[PDB]
């Protein structure tokens, strides 16, 4: 069973500009831990496939979270710390571009569809159980869970919105867009590790550690 | 990973 | 309007290891062109934006078609030249794990949802008409044909597997794994490219040219 | 990108 009741009730319990936005992911990340083990069924996972789960999703995880956090904002992002970061201030830092994407196809999108914080909510769900994650014990048991979710997101999708019989789809269909930002996204923190001027803190910089 | 295990556990 | 009857005659109409990998895929960058021009109102976009949106999405059209091509393949591909390339091989070369997130993700998954050519036909539609794709003249447009597609699909999914109501979405998210297959392949072929060994033929080197 | 327009144009 996987009601979207308790996967709102999750959204609803976690509620230079470089060095600001590592500050806000590392944070965030701890929060993130806490948002996991209140979607239905998943602390019941071996140990080890729930950090396989978390390794594996949690910058596209976090991103959705942010981007739809944004939606009031004009041309920016709000970051989990309170401040706002401007499109300007991100390309006077040499990150405009993969600023700009997450502007134009999360936060936009997000914006003009309306996505509420249940669907936002599911598709987190979605993400998390993330059958292709390269180690799980049983891809299988995944797979069921992210079955359920997607099955219990479709019939919301058709109650709430029934004069949008294509929203399920449009939800869904911005799950490639977060998988390309989230990967360029780590593309770019590696680079600030390796540079090594950005303050890294001891959370995010165990997300870039090997497996 | 040490953090993540340690959150995880409780 | 768009048929899922156009859509299949589309797909029907055009049907060491990492040399003969790339001569294929430069060979299917012509019948991807052609492939193209069948599916309904592309070719009614501006010449600008139908070079856009073949520039941003050939290599997930190209995998999506191959991995379709294997699905009666054991731990294998077939190439479009003819040459079946098994896992073992690919590991020798040193694109094992790449070899096998495609096996895994994409053609086991096609394989054991006995994904069928129509549905195949829409998936690479959808990735087709991309409105993220940069630099459209009128991306909505774009996002009003993949809408156009994804309700064709969803129609046709409803009608011929009805005692399947999860396949639609199923289908939908292979395009995540398809996104991230297509980059890892791609930053491959740049590094092939920059050491200058393997040859890489007219049309593929096309393709890896700045815009 | 001359061979994708050339292919796109006819
Ligand atoms: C450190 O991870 C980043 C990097 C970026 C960016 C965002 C993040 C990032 C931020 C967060 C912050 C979350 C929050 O504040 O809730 C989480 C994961 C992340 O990967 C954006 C897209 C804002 C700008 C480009 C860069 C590459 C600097
Ligand atoms: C040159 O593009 C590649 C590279 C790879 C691979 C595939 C392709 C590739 C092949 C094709 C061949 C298509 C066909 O034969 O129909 C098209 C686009 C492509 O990116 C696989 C996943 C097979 C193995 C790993 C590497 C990186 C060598």
């Amino acid at each position: 069973d996987m009601p979207v009741e308790r996967i709102l009730e999750a959204e609803l319990a976690v509620e230079d500009p470089v060095t600001n936005i590592c500050q806000a992911a590392d944070k965030q990340l701890f929060t993130l831990v806490e948002w996991a083990k209140r979607i239905p069924h998943f602390s019941e996972l071996p140990l080890d496939d729930q950090v396989i789960l978390l390794r594996a999703g949690w910058n596209e995880l976090l991103i959705a979270s942010f981007s739809h956090r944004s939606i009031a904002v004009k041309d920016g992002i709000l970051l989990a710390t309170g401040l706002h970061v401007h499109r300007n201030s991100a390309h006077s830092a040499g990150v405009g571009a993969i600023f700009d994407r997450v502007l134009t196809e999360l936060v936009s999108k997000m914006r003009d569809m309306q996505m509420d914080k249940t669907e936002l909510g599911c598709l987190r769900a979605i993400v998390l159980f993330n059958p292709d994650s390269k180690g799980l014990s049983n891809p299988a048991e995944v797979e069921a869970l992210r079955e359920k979710v997607y099955a219990s997101l479709e019939a919301y999708c058709k109650h709430k919105y029934p004069e949008q019989p294509g929203r399920f789809a449009k939800l869904l269909l911005r799950l490639p867009a977060l998988r390309s930002i989230g990967l360029k996204c780590l593309e770019h923190l590696f680079f600030f590790k390796l540079i090594g001027d950005t303050p890294i803190d001891t959370f995010l910089m165990e997300m870039l550690e090997a497996p | 990973h040490k953090i993540l295990h340690r959150l995880l556990q409780d």
